[PDB]
């Protein structure tokens, strides 16, 4: 399975809803699979988000995710 | 007009609790129980009250939230209802749908019992506050909304939703019933011209029970910034 797989695989592993769209609970959930704190996980979240979702809508969609890669 | 989804303001499922029972970026009180995929903000049980805070506070300057959620109960009458806020504070615990009374800013509650005997429930009413109106329990709000409709948001096949649009000062509340799967069909519930709210707030959810009791579930409370 070639890097580009395990990416997809990734990606839609961690889309609940199936609506082809990465959001921040849905990254939340991937990070956090004693807790870890929440003011990191906001950092975190924050970070992907600043460096990814180039439209800013809030969501990181596959073409996106793709060329954070 | 844009629409960014806020997560730290936003909680849905199918994971929606932590291993600890919190959900992440909320507070949660009173008998509000958080599962895997919806919180029972206030169970079917005598004389409840629940309610689910953000932590921290939102500063937009326009705002959308979609609130998918569940009224559930044997009777043809149910009580209390459910209310979405809006608000400067935290409204963890208080006599208000089980959340704090005086507060500052909105409050969308979904009334299902006629508490004046007026024959006008389920109603969804609008209150704008200040910090220093006490909510109206016995005139279900009549007197301080500032604007309602009749909808009857209780017992229905699939779950309700509210869509709360704050855009250029007003405030609108559409309203999917539930009949059919058909998440978008919302219609027109109410709407506030020049709606002043706080810059910053917390969003809120709460809920409770009296005598009569009706099980209140929130599937997901979904939150957006327009620009
Ligand atoms: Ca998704
Ligand atoms: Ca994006
Ligand atoms: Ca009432
Ligand atoms: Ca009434
Ligand atoms: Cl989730
Ligand atoms: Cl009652």
């Amino acid at each position: 399975m070639s890097p580009q797989e395990l990416q997809l695989h990734y990606f839609k592993m961690h889309d609940y809803d199936g609506n082809n769209l990465l959001d921040g609970l849905e990254l939340s959930t991937a990070i956090t699979h004693p807790l870890m704190s929440e003011d990191e996980l906001i950092n975190i979240i924050d970070g992907v988000l600043r460096d990814d979702d180039k439209n800013n809508d809030g969501y990181i969609d596959y073409a996106e995710f793709a060329k954070s890669l | 007009p844009h629409r960014r989804f806020e997560y730290k303001y936003s909680f849905k499922g199918p994971h929606l609790v932590q291993s600890d029972g919190t959900v992440p970026f909320w507070a949660h009180a009173g008998n509000a129980i958080p599962s895997s995929d919806q919180i029972r903000v206030a169970p079917s049980l005598k004389s409840q009250r629940g309610s689910v805070w953000t932590k921290t506070k939102a500063a937009f300057e326009n705002w959308e939230v979609e609130v998918t959620f569940r009224v559930t109960g044997r009777g043809r009458i149910g009580a209390d209802g459910l209310a979405i806020w809006y608000a400067e504070n935290q409204g963890l615990e208080g006599p208000v749908f089980g959340s704090a009374d005086l507060w500052n800013g909105v409050g969308i509650f979904f009334d299902s019992f006629d508490n004046d005997g007026k024959k006008n429930n389920p109603a969804i009413v609008i209150i704008g506050n200040n910090g220093q109106i006490h909510y109206d329990h016995q005139n279900d709000g009549a007197s301080q909304a500032l604007a309602s409709c009749q909808r009857d948001f209780r017992n229905k096949p699939y779950p309700v939703r509210a869509k709360i649009t704050y855009y250029q000062n007003t405030l609108t509340v559409m309203i999917n019933n539930g009949f059919t799967p058909d998440k978008n069909d919302y219609e027109f519930c109410a709407k506030v011209e020049n709606m002043i709210i706080p810059a910053q707030g917390h969003f809120g959810i709460s809920a409770a029970t009296g005598g009569l009791a009706d099980d209140h579930d929130v599937l997901s409370f979904l939150t957006f910034q327009l620009t």
